RNA sequence: CAGCCGUUGACCCCGAGGUCCCCUAAUGGGAUAUCCUGCCGGGUUUCCGGCUCCCGGUUUAUAACUGGGUGGGAACCCCCCGAACGGAAACAUCUUAGUAGGGGGAGGAAAAGAAAUCAAUUGAGAUCCCCUGAGUAGGGGCGACCGAAAGGGGGACAGCCCAAACUAAACCUGCCGAUGAUAAGUCGGUGGGGAUGUGGUGUUACGACCUCUAGCCUGAGGUUGACCUCGGCUUUCCUA
RNA sequence: GAGGUAGAGUACCAUCCCCUGGUUUGGGGGUGGGAAGUUAGGGGACACGUGCCUCUAAGGCUAAAUAUGUCCCGAGACCGAU
RNA sequence: CCGCAGCCUGGCGUUGUCCCUCGGGCGUUUAUGCGUAGAGUAGGUGGGAGGGGUCGAACCUGUCCUUUCGGGGGCAGGGGACCCGAAAGUGAAACACCACCCAUGGACGCUCGAGGGACUAACCUCUCGAAAGAGAGGAACAACGUCAGGUGGGCGGUUCGGC
């Protein structure tokens, strides 16, 4: 795809899936892209998720660029269907956001460290 | 409001066009008429009331560019009405798009249309297409109008937005 | 001619039914045959149901199977394509003319319908048709000719939904059973669709609408002058 | 009081063509370019500028007021069997 | 008398990437200037008698390039600090600082030509392939659309005076 710039390893992705599913009860998590983008526009986003299997690619293509100047980190996950299951949704999910990391805060921060250190190597 | 940002990338000019050129080629391989389960640029489709609820569908179609496909006359005529070059199909291609699109699924009805891409040899459009016989839409208060007959086959009489546009209201 | 039905209520007329061959848009398949001819499932003697292009479901991801757009109709209506004859005393621009006619598609009416409208001393207030405005404006070898609008006067005069900001699964829908007057709805199980956006409020200009802040302002209850929950009300649907 | 929303190849422009009075001024289409988008735009007879005035499209949908005789009642300065 | 097909050429769009020589430029990067009178390189207009000055100068001594070898311009060390005048000439003066123009060369991202070349990914031709998809040759051409010009009894309407 073209809307994704840097590759994310599965093991990194796997942790995110475990990270988000924990937030089912403690943290506050946005589901559905509309509930995300404005919150991202509200600069209230701690971390956001962008699916690698979107169709067409433009459906969420704006999200990385906006988060740039907003200086808010973002993560990728290949299986958007899992994320819908991951967010406790009976159907697929393409965009979810993390207002607060809830219980996996430390897990989140390591992920932020994980992605950012890759970003440094990603130039 | 994703729909606000979808064209923020693609408002008039973006390197998105290079990507679509790749999509442009593969579509020429695709049939001249086909069904896409999810409409492309929702900023238009939802702007035409399309609801992802069961009972709607998306269709793509292409047409050839150029002036009108008009034959030369042969009888005795005055020069006024017998020239050929410069003619054009008076009713717009945006209009014509739904027409052949309408014929494809007569058990449905057309509402609105738009193009998404265009090269020098073809024009590519996307059209909302609605089932009225579905026992879902049958009970909608918000579209109860469609239960009547008169809403049928409208595009052929030009009661769609394109028809109104072709009529220059 | 001959015979019968009729006072056990005929024939007739009204309504409700029942039958209702073949081709035919004819659609199991085929047709220069108003005719022949298969495949399933049903009971079964006679026989009965289903079999182009689609929409949404069953089952494998191509196999069949569940459930619902075609043609005609006197004129009329809408929309695309689009003539010559003549006239100019000729004729080529023009006009005759978007009529004759072609194609598509409806209904009992259609179309259109809520201004990016006008006009002009700061006014009116959807559309349509009728009478005027008016052969006025304006167009054209300035030739035949074509030809408005605004306003006024009449008729009926009805005006509501969507996208966005903003709520965010609070959503719609198949079947079965119960209930419900069989309706709608609700209930229990079910199947489908849906964050790639259902449902909730709302769509208008010297602004409108939404959110937040602050202040004032309802019958019961509670909460901390203030807030909230349950009242009437608006819209919609359902027909016994 | 503060903040936010308010429809794109759409408007618009050049060109060719079509038609309507629309004429250096209208609407439609083809072709090529091509915006702003609320602190937006358009319109107010050539163009441009300035002020003043009024509307908000590029999606819907809509009661009635009129078009007609395949037909059915009624009437008639309509004809009497070429 | 003309009109319309078709044809030829060219422009625009479907039109991509590397270039390549030269001529153009676009927004930039920079650096180079003696008709005579005179301390002397006044190229021509501006604000400007102050500008440089451990917020580093005058002096002479060489390495170096150039030029009407006239002469100016760029090098650090030797030198730790000095010169132009509001004063003398020039139809037009300050190598007092900073600007504009002409004029010489190279380069940067972009554009156009005289053009030329190359590639393939568009696209075209063909084949295989049930489909999906694959392979082979040309090629940003061709072909199409559109526009213009040249040709155009191939087709269409017409007139072919009057006495």
């Amino acid at each position: 795809p073209s809307y994704v710039k840097f590759e994310v390893p599965q093991e990194l992705a796997d942790k995110v899936l475990e990270a988000v599913k924990k937030a089912k009860d403690s943290g506050k998590i946005k589901k559905g892209t509309n509930e995300t983008t404005k919150a991202v526009e509200r600069s209230q986003a701690k971390l956001v998720v962008i699916a690698e299997d979107v169709q067409p690619e433009e459906i969420v293509a704006h999200l990385p660029l906006l988060c740039e100047e907003k200086k808010i980190p973002y993560v990728y996950v290949p299986s958007k269907k899992s994320l819908g299951e991951a967010c406790g949704l009976q159907v697929a999910a393409a965009s979810v956001a993390l207002m607060d990391p809830g219980e996996a805060k430390d897990l989140v921060d390591e992920i932020v460290k994980r992605v950012n250190e890759i970003k440094g190597k990603s130039s | 409001s994703m729909y606000h940002y979808i064209e923020q990338t693609w408002q008039n000019k973006d390197w998105r066009r290079s990507i679509l050129r790749k999509r442009l080629i593969e579509w020429r391989r695709q049939p001249a008429i086909t069904r896409i389960d999810r409409p492309t640029r929702l900023n238009r489709a939802r702007a035409l009331g399309y609801k992802a609820k069961q009972g709607f569908v998306m269709v793509r179609v292409r047409v050839r560019r150029g002036g009108l496909n008009k034959p030369r006359p042969n009888s005795g005529r005055r020069p006024k009405r017998m020239g050929v070059y410069g003619y054009g199909p008076s009713k717009g291609y945006r209009w014509i798009a739904e027409e052949r699109a309408a014929r494809k699924f007569p058990n449905l009805e057309v509402l609105g249309s738009y193009y998404v891409a265009e090269d020098g040899m073809y024009k590519y459009y996307e059209v909302i297409m609605v089932d009225y016989s579905h026992p879902v839409i049958r009970s909608d208060p918000e579209l109860k109008w469609l239960q009547d007959s008169v809403n049928r086959k409208r595009v052929f009489r030009g009661l769609t937005s394109a028809g109104q546009k072709s009529r220059g209201l």
